[PDB]
RNA sequence: GUGAAGAGGGAAACAACCCAGACCGCCAGCUAAGGUCCCAAAGUCAUGGUUAAGUGGGAAACGAUGUGGGAAGGCCCAGACAGCCAGGAUGUUGGCUUAGAAGCAGCCAUCAUUUAAAGAAAGCGUAAUAGCUCACUGGUCGAGUCGGCCUGCGCGGAAGAU
RNA sequence: GAUGUCGGCUCAUCACAUCCUGGGGCUGAAGUAGGUCCCAAGGGUAUGGCUGUUCGCCAUUUAAAGUGGUACGCGAGCUGG
């Protein structure tokens, strides 16, 4: 569709940053200041769940300065924790690697709510269920 | 119901018939009952489109010949060897 | 290699060779492929055509065959004139305009018929089907 | 039907004229004529112009379309001033102008100077860019290609003067 | 699209061919060429062709019979 | 390649196949690919 | 049936094919086959229509939006066909796999939200993302537009030696 | 009541279904070299070993060593293997 520099997105661990392969060169190309972001990101990430991969969208200016919004962790990840599993099924739907109660999905839907378009909770719950079915994660009501 | 216009034939034989279908007018027949068989000359490029249906060979039809009535059905159907064209058509009276 | 004919007993022999007249019309499947115009439908021709129907398509339904060769077609080598009437070995069906294809399960009726029409020497229209209604 | 052609305004500068068949236009740009086909019967009330097909003959009706358009472009050219530019890519490739003789240093042993016809000059805003521009869209087109033609872009790289629009990225991967 | 085809004589399979739009060196030739053949063919019709006078340039060197005309 | 007779046209974006009888399957708008009259 | 054992007229030329059977003479008429622009006798004839290739004036399978005619259908002034403008979103970078695989190496799945519309995506592209175009939809413009059926005439296929 | 065979020599002339050279399209075409198809007949298109050979194989050249028609061109022109 469309893909240009400026306003980068990336999912980095809660309290960790600065490695070159994961970070560095990614936004580094854009003109971002690695160090500042590393310390800056992990600062707030302390309050935000530590140990939880959280996607952040950095937007740089002509100033080369930048800001970033920390949202909620990915649905797939949240489903993994909830399921208590480390990974997806490889062949989702064919083989189920884990399960999650309908209650849990509502909880994840609630967590992601801020980032989700869902008009009502059912809508949200079901956006996440869509991810679960893609993960080989069954849901028992 | 299906309505097919037509009229009696002038002649009936090789030359005659062959001359009708050669102008979109395959000669058909109508028999059954006490009424003497009827030899007409329907309009080809107008009946082949109507036979197009599956209804044609089930529900009776109304052939407007001369200006009278008849209410009949389709019996035998002679079609061209390879041309989608149609030919002699048998009509079972009521 | 296929051979729709051969498979007869050995006697009765071969000979004659005439011209033709009018065609014929059959009916066995949901879709048929009829030819229009006399030509030589040799065994080899007929197998090539039919065999080309499945042609990595599907084994769905079942195809037919109304046409069937009648060998009696002699040829001679690099030899003298009328010293006998050398063997035949070749084939020939001698059609006019009959129907000879037919399809069981619908599927890709007309489609396939065309995907394999060139093998035949004569020209055959898309044709239609056993009917008492029509198409278009 | 779904197509035709009827409009052709005659604002200021638009001093169209017809001489039986001939049509000479004027304006801020230049003097362009274009005697159409024979049946042609174009005129001018006060603003709208209109082609004239002697009659509804096959090669007579469509002869209108190609006509109601050509003249129109003559108007759109005379009033706006036509422009079109190409860009040169590849090491060594350069650009330069000296009135007409647009010296070209592409990649041959010696550079050349394409002399452009009259009615359309060109300017190299840099040794890499060339922007031709004139009135008559005809001489415009031919010289647009007549130039890039000096070295058509090759897939493996793209090098070679190209229109400043040519989608052609590069090649399909090489091989042997 | 139409040639005339002459073939000289000295073989070497030269065989000359020229189209009509290619007739710029001597347009006078044509017409005279066409008008020919349609003659009795032979002596009479042979010394009968000259009664044409080619001329390719309207009222020019009408001297061929400048005196009287119609 | 540029054929002699007619190999249809195939593909979608191939030329309109219109002109002085120019078939050759290919599918223009293939910056490199260009199977056609030649 | 003709030539043989048949001449005259026609098919350029041409025993056999088409017309037609030469008893003589005629600077007299009508016709047959075939013809009527010139060679070359007689319509540069008339009423209408086809073709645009010199077809007529050599040749097939098959191919093609050539152009003529006839019939039946698909969408459409609740706006179609081409174009122009605008959008094309969210869970989600789907799961796996992989150094990476984020619509677009590959395998599996291909749901659901928001909707006027929005494929877990059609091609290009990146190391992977970024970016470009596509499906779809809204506005614009306002009338046909898109194929097959049967048939007329035509085009390509079509290379040879004085 | 005679139209002298194959091959060679001499000397040819045409075709194009082109071998070299000339101009193009695609390529699984980087370049160099090629592959293939279109166009093109202006001109050019090998010396020997073996064999009667045509041909062929082999040695060595060449930009290349074209295919074919001409009573398988050519004996009132040569040869006679
Ligand atoms: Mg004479
Ligand atoms: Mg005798
Ligand atoms: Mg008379
Ligand atoms: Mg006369
Ligand atoms: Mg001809
Ligand atoms: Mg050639
Ligand atoms: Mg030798
Ligand atoms: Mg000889
Ligand atoms: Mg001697
Ligand atoms: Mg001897």
């Amino acid at each position: 569709a469309k893909k240009v520099q400026a306003y980068v997105k990336l999912q980095v661990a809660a309290g960790m940053a600065n490695p070159s392969p994961p970070v560095g060169p990614a936004l580094g190309q854009q003109g971002v200041n690695i160090m500042e972001f590393c310390k800056a990101f992990n600062a707030k990430t302390d309050s935000i769940e530590k140990g939880l991969p959280i996607p952040v969208v950095i937007t740089v200016y002509a100033d080369r300065s930048f800001t970033f919004v920390t949202k909620t962790p990915p649905a797939a990840v949240l489903l993994k924790k909830a399921a208590g599993i480390k990974s997806g099924s490889g062949k989702p739907n064919k083989d189920k690697v884990g399960k999650i109660s309908r209650a849990q999905l509502q909880e994840i839907a609630q967590t992601k709510a801020a980032d989700m378009t869902g008009a009502d909770i059912e809508a949200m719950t079901r956006s996440i269920e869509g991810t679960a079915r893609s993960m080989g994660l069954v849901v028992e009501d | 119901m299906f309505t097919i216009n037509a009229e009696v034939r002038k002649e009936q034989g090789k030359g005659a018939s062959r001359r009708l279908r050669a102008a979109n007018k395959f000669p058909a027949i109508i028999y059954g009952g006490k009424e003497a068989p009827l030899a007409i000359e329907l309009d080809h490029d107008k009946v082949m489109n109507m036979q197009a249906k599956a209804e044609f060979y089930s529900e009776v039809l109304t052939i407007v010949v001369d200006g009278k009535e008849i209410k009949v059905k389709a019996q035998d159907v002679q079609r061209h060897p390879y041309k989608p064209k149609l030919q002699h058509i048998d009509f079972v009276r009521a | 290699m296929l051979q729709p004919k051969r498979t007869k007993f050995r006697k009765m022999h071969k000979g004659r060779n005439r011209g033709l007249a009018q065609g014929t019309d059959v009916s066995f499947g949901s879709f048929g492929l009829k030819a229009v115009g006399r030509g030589r439908l040799t065994a080899r021709q007929i197998e090539a055509a039919r065999r080309a129907m499945t042609r990595a398509v599907k084994r769905q339904g079942k195809i037919w065959i109304r046409v069937f060769p009648d060998k009696p077609i002699t040829e001679k080598p690099l030899a003298v004139r009328m010293g006998k009437g050398k063997g035949n070995v070749e084939y020939w069906v001698a059609l006019i305009q009959p129907g000879k294809v037919l399809y069981e399960m619908d599927g890709v009726p007309e489609e396939l018929a065309r995907e394999a029409f060139k093998l035949a020497a004569a020209k055959l229209p898309i044709k239609t089907t056993f009917v008492t209604k029509t198409v278009m | 039907s779904r197509v035709a052609k009827a409009p052709v305004v005659v604002p200021a500068g638009v001093d169209v004229k017809i001489n039986g068949q001939v049509i000479t236009i004027k304006g801020k740009n230049g003097e362009l004529t274009r005697t159409l086909n024979d049946a042609v019967e174009v005129k001018h009330a006060d603003n709208t112009l209109t082609f004239g097909p002697r009659d509804g003959y096959a090669d007579g009706w469509a002869q209108a379309g190609t006509a109601r358009a050509l003249l129109n472009s003559m108007v759109i050219g005379v009033t706006e001033g036509f422009t079109k530019k190409l860009q040169l890519v590849g090491v060594g490739y350069r650009a330069a102008v000296k009135g007409n003789v647009i010296n070209l240093s592409l990649g041959f042993s010696h550079p050349v100077d394409h002399q452009l016809p009259a009615g359309i000059t060109a300017e190299c805003p840099t040794q890499t860019e060339i922007v031709l521009k004139g009135a008559d869209k005809q001489v415009i087109g031919q010289v647009a290609a007549d130039l890039r033609a000096y070295r058509r872009p090759e897939p493996y790289k793209g090098k070679g003067v190209r229109y400043a629009d040519e989608v052609v990225r590069t090649k399909e991967a090489k091989k042997k | 699209d139409k040639v005339y085809y002459h073939h000289t004589g000295h073989i070497g399979g030269i065989k000359q061919a020229t189209f009509e739009e290619m007739i710029a060196r001597r347009p006078e030739r044509v017409i005279e060429i066409a008008v020919k053949g349609m003659l009795p063919k032979g002596p009479l019709g042979r010394a009968m062709f000259r009664k044409l006078k080619v001329y390719a340039g309207n009222e020019h060197n009408h001297a061929a019979q400048q005196p009287q005309v119609l | 390649m540029k054929v002699r007779a007619s190999v249809k046209k195939l593909c979608r974006n191939c030329k309109i196949v219109k002109r002085d009888g120019v078939i050759r399957v290919i599918c223009s708008a293939e910056p490199k690919h260009k199977q056609r009259q030649g």
